């Protein structure tokens, strides 16, 4: 885990997961996808403490699938964040908490717009045009404060976040192994091989 | 009649038919006879089968080394009881490294079907038991039945027929009660009780059940070609 | 009404007394042990012909050395069947070795009488237990309701198992190779059967030390089926 | 907690309870389930003594109970509710565990032994409802056809019924049903489905649901004007 | 023991019915008739009142219509102590999934969880079942406005428009005569009005005797707006109608 | 998780040829201060043995109820309850064992050490050492706290081994077992001068001494010593 | 410990030490790091002895319980999700575990699941776990290629768990070397280091920083 | 703070033969720097040829051996009185240790015995349940001082033909139970030389078809 990005744009939200899984002074795998789909239109990242990461992403997974089952209709991005935020407010004062932080990109059909949240392990929730867990948003946030603009494209996006890559690369101290891209829009989930 | 249809109704007389109900099982089991003397006490049970092409259903079960039982009527009653004083002679051994005393043994199973007798919901188990055993105050012959009564005795029979066995034990009183130091002479005495109760059978190599406990003697069963010297 | 454990006037349990008369309504099975191994056969008995007859499935794996065929109320094996299987598994687990297949008959029918007011009936089911073991070798076991099991040589439950059980008297002896013992089982199923015996209506299996517990194939059951006919019509 | 044993043995060694149950099944609309070489499709009564009805919001009578598997049922309404909640919960968690779909024998397996265990539970009765269950295992183009039971039985149909009637369409889809040749496509599967159930309906018109199932989590539902093409085009051919 | 008593509540008659779901469904048949009818712009709800005292408080009264949240409503029939019993639940219900989602609740979802407990009192737990059969008003921005109707099975339909409680056999013939699809809300605040008229056991139909409540789009722009009906406002559309 | 309070000092014991000795005085300290002097700290049950008790008081008199509670359990339904069903020294002290490993598997022992001597039906010796960790051990000297570094080498002397036990006479055991707890009154700073001893035979039975005092002391060599080293007067 | 496992043309090769440990003190030098699940499935052990013994033979239990159940062998990955589930539901309790589970199935292939005791679960080409896996992975990164042969590809992890077990004060013993195809696991001997060693040294030419 | 744990001290030490196998352990009990007894035996028999010692906390020691006694009692009940083979006793105490993995046994335990084709065999346990069939296996205070002296003497570590250029092993062969208690007396002799915690008396049970036999011997008691 460590290094997740999330941009949301005019039509689309792009979300940067990094690939590097470490344990100790080896990096095991290189190649890690720290993300779940929730739904054909919802996407979640995810960082945090080892094992807690996946095992709260696929809970989370399993429950919006079994809703978009019984229903046959799609949670909107809106309302897959909300139940996830009290996933978290609750479990924050468990007898043993997930230490997982969350970025949720999706687009809403209904409302035909991106949205970008960001939620850290106690269950805080907030709405953003770009958003970053850990020690990224250190380098990243002042980075798109001053690059971003509101009615981006995706492929502006994508530079914008190729940006900020370069930035964690050079002043980041540890070897993260680069990023897997992938972009949340009306058309549903594609992920971007070649970056 | 009306007064049958659980164990907590009391009949207008005052008897229980749920006990006396259950107690009717134990007369159409196979007949089973226990007699001791003052070094050994023995088990004899006639065993049953379905068929010719079935096995005969095992009798008799070991509690501990000093001490078991032989079963008429419900089988997985006996099961249950049985496995009941296995647990109370284990607990007697490794809490107070105790041999469990045969009337303390008796007392246990009819405190546990006593309260089968008197609540809603429940059944009085549906098996008569006789329980020999060799403790500190030596050889013992207990009688088992549902309604709670347990009965310490020279010798006895419970099942179908036992009546034959049972007059001749009462006969025989004098003779086997002083068979002291001398297992195959007491064994032989309890094939012969056993030998009163049978009609139009008599006793096979796999259809004679033998036990013995006693003085410098584990409780040991018999069955197949070990009971072949009895016959 | 009345209680679920009352006693009858006779000293039986009315509860266990009734559900073996839904095991005389149940699909025949029959078991038989010899040297060789044990043979389980039985009537798959389909309510429709649209009915896939293969996935009607009365004959059912416990271990690798442990079969069991059942009649009866067959969806009250479910639980039984998951318990055998969770007791021989368990075994092996705590002891590092194959279950003696009395042990997992016991366990089984343990579960039988654990009813009243726990579950709220007896099973509805009689269940053909056959295996092997290094100590006991070959056996077959007639597991009931009223938590009562007899070891066998042969055995027949179900709707033609009084007729059947008859037959096994007069076949049976202790020097039958498996493979007379799976004629045996085709012959007899095909007199106490209602329809005409095929591949598609009936099903055998056997377990052996060697190769442990196998449901016959479709076609491994035609050709003894083809070769039992063919033997009768020779004499 | 209300202990009551309520499922027990008859005299005759009947469980009436559970055949009681049946008779509920016997009362419910009929459903029937018909495979072809390549798809499913499940057939559904709707009585007519109900018109003022909203069909875009009254519960459907087939429910997805994942994105491969279907189920339909005939008996009480309410308690078939239970069940397709329970396999879809039991659904979404074989997927987490197991990282694989259930297949379709899994699931029926699932949803016949919850029946069963009503059978045999204190203070429960027997679900009066029968299911069809129907749809293709994760990476395979077999279909499969179930059917469940109050008592807790399942068995695998080349084509079957349940409900009311059920009888009747069953005479007719043995002697119409072929083994060696299936309906070799949807329209031949659908078209059979439809025939069946006009045995036994009434009107073709919004008295018929069909939804058909193919491989690879392919389900849809067809409308009123596409089923009545079928009413349609089954009538001509009829005058004969 | 206590068997000797028991009724036995949750079992099947030897035809495969639920004698206390059916004997339920008797009690409600002498309930007031309680009417819902749903509009392209809106739904109506309609219910008439057990036989009234003139010295009843009208104004401060709840019988029939029951607010569930903003956007849900229902109407009762049957044992009013019962339904609040479900309504409380209900109510509860809307609130934890508005708290879990940030979203108002879907109305057949609230409807299948009030029913899916109705279900439970027959299969299990050995006590008698809710005598009360519910009409459910309600929108909702999935498939807009909506009619179900519950009853003690916790079964559960939707309808265009429905009856519930006395005469529904004779209410559900009238409005099946001169209802249409295309309706509006005025049109069908007079059919409802209409239909109790008709099957009414009174003598005639008096605004003491009824409750009334829409549920449009009235409101300002894109939103739901819920008019339970004072009594001068049920008097007013009675003679609006020509009733009275 | 306790602490002991009011505790009891040494516990002597040891076997001779025809039964066991086993002795502690009758001091209930309170840290230093030396508080209560009526202890009895030898509990013996029935005619056959005596139970000796070091360690926290309060949990010593909760073991005496259990002792006096289980004499009386025995003796229900029990025709022979002073005969051959009587309480053996190795019932009672299996049942204390069990007890005392049980509560520090707990973590909440009883804060004792246990020796239980007496004669078993068979004439054999019985003498046990069982303590709050539920560590159990035998010997033909046992002592627990202060008389294990003290008393035992003592004792030892006497009896070093099994074949020893038939050549030790009571005198001369007793003369030891009374010798050891001058040494333990010289030596120890939570030890008493008065103290009970109890002689459990297996042809005389139990003999129970109380109010005994340790007699014939050496202090006279006292008055000789002089400051700490260089002082002469 | 030193484990490692990795994917190639030929299948998954498996490699273990035997050294088990208590601080300093060499408690064993003939352990059994990899257990035999089934015909089809290994599991390799790092850690807390007992745990990775205890709950690798459960999970064996686990595996054959599915089989009787659904009537086929269990995936790699189910198996391997069996066992991250358990250990993730004693999380914080202190067991110590690293694990990979291997196997070929039909519709996976061959499969290797790394799997330890703080939940983590991961699939992969090439692992190594253990104190000595730094080592290990060393000389097995620095001389794997996908084309290597079932010769070179046994030879590479066997050399891999020499160069830990020589370097790794707490790795040792012997080297456990398997080899999994299609058709199962292929147990390929037990190679004790104290003649290894000198084997490899002569015949290779390496090992030059010791005194030959 | 309490503190639940102690250490009684002594050492054990098993060994297998081809058709026997030993398992010896000194008689020495103590706390700290004193002595509870010179004569408490912690090596028993168990039934069904197991013999089995648990070293270390006696308290946990003795527990777990009264347990694995009661569990030999179950499996004759529960199985018609199948002998418990030592390595389904081996397994079935894997489970009595693990069962208390977050509360440990504080004990090294070895059992010995003969497998089911009649061979020596000796399986050893850590704490916690790890366990392994061995040829020899010391555990205790003083498994540190005689393990090193058995891979030697036992399984010939470190021993090459004499002029093969320390090219060829000395072959492994099975050894005598005379050969193998000479090893037994010498080990704690050593043992009981170096280490304040062994001593007093060394009591070795052997097992072979015939049964159980033992032998005692002297050790210094300083
Ligand atoms: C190498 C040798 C480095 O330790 C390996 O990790 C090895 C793995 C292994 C796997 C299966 C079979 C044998 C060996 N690990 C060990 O040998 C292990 C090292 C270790 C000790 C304690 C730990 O707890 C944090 C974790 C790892 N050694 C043991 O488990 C030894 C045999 N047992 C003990 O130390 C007993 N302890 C274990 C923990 O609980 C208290 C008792
Ligand atoms: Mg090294
Ligand atoms: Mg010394």
């Amino acid at each position: 885990m460590d290094i997740i990005l999330g941009i949301r744009v005019q039509d689309s939200v792009i979300l940067a997961s990094s690939k590097a899984v470490t344990r100790g002074i080896s990096v095991l795998k290189d190649s890690d996808d720290k993300t779940r789909q929730l739904s054909p239109h919802t996407l979640m990242s995810f960082a945090g403490e080892a094992g807690d990461t996946v095992q709260f992403a696929e809970y989370i997974q399993a429950n919006i699938q079994l809703y978009s089952i019984r229903e046959d209709y799609e949670l909107s991005p809106q309302a897959v964040s909300s139940f996830v935020r009290q996933e978290l407010a609750k479990s924050i004062r468990s007898r043993r908490p997930y230490q997982v932080n969350v970025l949720i990109g999706g687009y809403d059909k209904k409302k035909n717009k991106p949205e970008l949240y960001q939620i850290d392990y106690l269950g805080t929730k907030v709405e953003l045009p770009y958003g970053a867990h850990g020690y990224s948003g250190f380098y990243t946030f002042s980075l798109l404060d001053h690059h971003y603009r509101p009615d981006m494209t995706t492929e502006e996006g994508l530079d914008l976040l190729k940006l900020c890559v370069q930035e964690l690369e050079k002043r980041m101290p540890m070897d993260f192994k680069g990023v897997i891209v992938k972009i949340v829009d009306k058309d549903g989930i594609r992920q971007v091989d070649d970056f | 009649n009306n007064y049958d249809g659980d164990t907590v109704t009391f009949s207008p007389t005052g008897r229980l038919f749920q006990v006396e109900y259950a107690l009717e099982a134990i007369k159409q089991g196979s007949v089973t006879v226990g007699l001791r003397s003052n070094t050994h006490a023995v088990l004899v049970a006639l065993k049953r089968n379905a068929d010719e092409l079935s096995s005969y259903q095992k009798k008799i079960i070991k509690c501990d080394e000093h001490m078991g039982l032989s079963l008429a009527g419900l089988a997985p009653d006996a099961r249950v009881l049985s496995n009941y004083l296995r647990q109370q002679c284990n607990y007697s051994s490794l809490v107070f490294n105790r041999k469990l005393a045969v009337e303390r043994a008796g007392h246990l199973l009819c405190d546990k079907a006593q309260k089968n007798t008197q609540s809603y919901g429940g059944r009085p188990y549906g098996v008569g038991l006789l329980i020999i055993g060799y403790d500190k105050s030596g050889a013992h012959l207990l009688e088992f039945q549902p309604s709670g009564n347990v009965t310490e005795l020279y010798g006895t029979a419970i099942g179908a027929r036992s009546q034959g066995a049972k007059t001749y034990l009462e006969r025989t009183l004098d003779t086997f009660i002083k068979i002291d130091g001398n297992p195959d002479e007491l064994i032989k005495a309890g094939v012969e009780a056993i030998s009163q109760s049978l009609r139009d059978e008599s006793l096979t190599v796999d259809n004679l059940s033998i036990a013995i406990v006693g003085k410098d003697t584990p409780f040991t069963i018999y069955d197949g070609e070990a009971v072949a010297k009895y016959i | 009404d009345r209680g679920v454990s009352t006693f009858s006037p006779e000293g039986r349990l009315f509860q266990v007394e009734y559900s073996l008369e839904a095991i005389k309504l149940g699909s025949t099975a029959i078991g038989i042990a010899t040297k060789e191994g044990v043979v389980l056969g039985v009537e798959k008995r389909a309510t429709s012909p649209l009915l896939e007859s293969d996935s009607i499935e009365k004959i059912v794996e416990i271990d690798r050395h442990i079969g069991c065929a059942m009649s009866g109320l067959t969806a009250d094996a479910r639980s039984m069947i998951e318990h055998a299987r969770t007791a021989a598994v368990t075994h092996n687990l705590y002891y590092d070795e194959d279950i003696n297949v009395e042990s997992l008959t016991q366990s089984v029918c343990d579960l039988a009488l654990r009813f009243g007011e726990l579950m709220s009936r007896p099973f509805g089911v009689a269940l053909l237990i056959a295996g092997h073991d290094a100590d006991d070798g070959y056996q077959l076991f007639h597991a009931e309701p009223s938590g009562t099991f007899y070891r066998y040589n042969a055995k027949a439950i179900g709707s033609g198992s009084e007729g059947a059980q008859a037959e096994l008297l007069n076949e049976w002896h202790s020097s039958l190779t498996l493979k007379e013992a799976e004629l045996l089982v085709l012959k007899i199923l095909k007199q106490v059967m209602e329809e005409k015996l095929d591949e598609n209506n009936a099903q055998l299996s056997c377990i052996t030390k060697q190769d442990g517990f196998k449901i016959y194939d479709n076609e491994k059951t035609a050709e003894l089926i083809k070769e039992l006919k063919e033997k009768e019509a020779a004499e | 907690g209300y202990d009551r044993a309520l499922s027990i043995f008859s005299p005759d060694g009947h469980i009436f309870q559970v055949e009681y149950a049946l008779e509920a099944v016997k009362r419910g609309t009929c459903a029937v389930g018909v495979k072809g070489k390549n798809c499913v499709v499940l057939g559904c009564e709707r009585r007519s003594t109900l018109k003022l009805q909203d069909t875009r919001i009254t519960p459907s009578k087939v429910s997805k109970i994942d994105s491969h598997v279907v189920l339909s049922f005939s008996g009480l309404n309410a308690d078939s509710r239970i069940l397709i909640e329970k396999a879809r919960v039991e659904a979404q968690s074989h997927r987490l565990t197991l990282e694989d779909p259930v297949t379709v024998e899994y699931l029926t397996r699932y949803v016949a032994g919850v029946q069963q265990r009503y059978t045999q539970s204190g203070g429960v009765r027997p679900f009066g409802v029968s299911t069809l269950i129907a749809g293709f295992d994760p990476r395979d183009d077999e279909p499969k056809l179930y059917q469940t039971e109050p008592s807790g039985i399942y068995s695998s149909w080349s084509a079957q019924t349940i409900g009311r009637n059920s009888k009747t369409v069953r005479e007719f889809l043995e002697k119409n049903y072929d083994r060696k040749e299936p309906p070799a496509t949807v329209e031949e599967c659908v078209k059979l489905t439809v025939r069946s159930l006009l045995e036994v309906v009434q009107t073709g018109a919004k008295n018929i649901e069909i939804t058909v199932v193919k491989p690879d989590s392919d389900i849809v539902a067809l409308s009123s004007e596409e089923i009545n093409q079928y009413v349609t085009q089954i009538e001509q051919e009829k005058q004969e | 023991g206590s068997r000797r008593y028991d009724s036995r509540t949750t079992i099947f008659s030897p035809e495969g019915r639920l004698y206390q779901v059916e004997y339920a469904l008797e009690s409600i048949s002498h309930a007031g008739t309680a009417i819902g009818i749903m509009a392209s712009d809106g739904i109506v709800l309609a219910a008439e009142r057990k036989v009234t005292s003139t010295l009843l408080e009208q104004d401060t009264s709840t019988e029939k219509l029951y607010k569930l949240n903003d956007k849900i409503a229902v109407a009762v029939a049957g044992l009013t102590a019962d339904a609040e019993i479900l309504i409380n639940t209900a109510r509860i219900h809307a609130q934890n999934y508005l708290k879990t989602y940030n979203e108002d609740i879907p109305v057949e979802i609230l409807v299948r969880r009030l029913s899916d407990i109705k279900q439970g009192y027959t299969q299990h737990g050995g006590l008698r079942p809710f005598g009360v059969s519910f009409i459910y008003a309600g929108y909702d921005d999935r498939y807009g406005y909506q009619l179900y109707t519950s009853n003690p099975s916790g079964n559960y339909t939707g309808w265009k428009a429905i009856s519930v409680g006395a005469n529904t056999s004779a209410a559900q013939t009238l409005l099946q005569m001169d209802y249409k699809d295309d309706m509006k809300v005025d049109d069908a605040i007079e059919l409802a009005l209409k239909t109790l008229s008709k099957t009414t056991d009174s003598s005639a139909l008096t605004y003491d005797r009824l409750e009334f409540a829409t549920i449009r789009k009235g409101a300002n722009d894109g939103e739901v707006y819920q008019k339970i009906f004072k009594p001068q406002e049920i008097k007013d559309i009675l003679v609006k109608t020509g009733i009275t | 998780t306790q602490q002991p309070i009011v505790t009891g000092t040494s516990v002597i014991s040891m076997k001779y040829d025809n039964g066991v000795i086993i002795a502690a005085d009758n001091l209930g300290s309170y840290g230093s201060l030396l508080r209560f002097n009526g202890v009895e700290r030898l509990i013996p049950v029935g005619d056959n043995t005596v139970v000796g008790i070091s360690g926290d008081i309060s949990d010593m008199q909760h073991i005496e109820r259990l002792l006096k509670d289980l004499v009386t359990e025995n003796a229900y339904d029990n025709p022979l309850a002073d005969a051959e069903e009587a309480l053996e020294p190795s019932y009672i002290f299996e049942y204390l064992a069990t007890v005392m490993y049980q509560r520090r598997s707990k973590m909440n022992p009883l804060w004792n050490a246990i020796i239980v001597a007496g004669v078993q039906s068979n004439g054999d010796q019985f003498l046990r050492y069982v303590n709050l960790l539920g560590v159990t051990y035998s010997s033909p000297t046992l002592a627990t706290g202060f008389g294990a570094h003290m008393a035992n080498p003592l004792l030892r002397k006497v009896v070093d081994r099994e074949s020893d036990i038939p050549k030790t006479t009571v005198q001369v055991a007793e003369e030891a077992i009374v010798n050891a707890m001058r040494v333990l009154y010289y030596r120890d700073a939570r030890s008493s001068r008065n103290f009970s001893l109890a002689i459990i035979d297996k042809n005389t039975g139990l003999t129970f001494k109380k109010n005994l005092q340790v007699e014939n002391m050496k202090w006279d060599f006292a008055k000789d010593i002089k400051g700490y080293g260089t002082q002469k007067i | 410990t030193t484990t490692l496992a990795f994917r190639f043309q030929g299948g998954i090769i498996v490699a273990v030490d035997s050294r088990a440990t208590a601080g300093n003190w060499v408690a064993s030098q003939t352990v059994k790091k990899v257990i035999e699940i089934n015909p089809f499935l290994l599991g390799t052990m790092a850690g807390g002895t007992v745990d990775c013994q205890f709950w690798e033979t459960w999970l064996g239990s686990q595996c054959r319980l599915h089989e009787l159940r659904e009537k086929e062998r269990i995936s790699v990955a189910a198996a391997s999700k069996i066992l991250s589930n358990l250990v993730y539901q004693y999380k914080g309790a202190g067991l110590s575990m690293g694990t990979m589970i291997c196997g070929y199935t039909r519709k996976e292939g061959p499969t290797i699941y790394y799997v330890d005791s703080d939940g983590t679960r991961l699939k992969g080409d090439i692992f190594c776990v253990g104190s000595g896996q730094t080592f290990a992975y060393g000389v097995l990164d620095s001389n794997y290629k996908w084309d290597l042969s079932v010769e070179d590809a046994l030879y590479l992890g066997k050399r891999s768990i020499l160069a830990a077990a020589h370097r790794d004060a707490y790795s040792g013993g012997s080297v456990n070397l398997y080899h999994v195809t299609e058709d199962g696991w292929i147990y390929h001997g037990n190679h004790d280091v104290g003649e290894l060693f000198w084997k490899v040294k002569e015949e290779e030419g390496s090992f030059n920083n010791v005194i030959g | 703070q309490f503190n639940p744990y102690g250490d009684n001290g002594g050492t054990i030490l098993g060994i297998a033969g081809e058709d026997f196998a030993v398992l010896a352990g000194d008689t020495r009990n103590i706390t700290d720097y004193s002595i509870n007894s010179r004569y408490e035996p912690k090596v028993f028999d168990c039934g069904d040829n197991i013999v089995m010692s648990a070293n270390g906390f006696a308290a946990d020691g003795d527990a777990l051996v009264k347990r694995f006694k009661n569990s030999v009692k179950w499996y004759h009940f529960d199985h018609n009185d199948k002998k418990l083979s030592i390595n389904s006793a081996a397994r079935n105490i894997q489970h009595l240790l693990y069962g208390k993995r977050f509360f440990p046994y504080y004990v090294h335990t070895i059992i010995a015995g003969l497998d089911e084709d009649g061979k020596g065999a000796v399986y050893s346990f850590d704490p916690v349940g790890s366990y392994e069939r061995e040829q020899c296996r010391a555990g205790g205070a003083a498994a540190s001082l005689i393990m090193p002296f058995l891979d030697n003497q036992v399984n010939f570590k470190n021993q090459y033909e004499p002029g093969t250029n320390g090219k060829v092993k000395k072959p492994l062969k099975y050894l005598s139970v005379e050969e193998v208690i000479k090893l037994v007396r010498d080990s704690f002799t050593s043992a009981t030389e170096r280490h304040i915690q062994v001593g007093d008396g060394l009591e070795i049970l052997i097992v072979t078809k015939d049964g159980v036999r033992k032998e005692f011997y002297e050790l210094k008691r300083d």
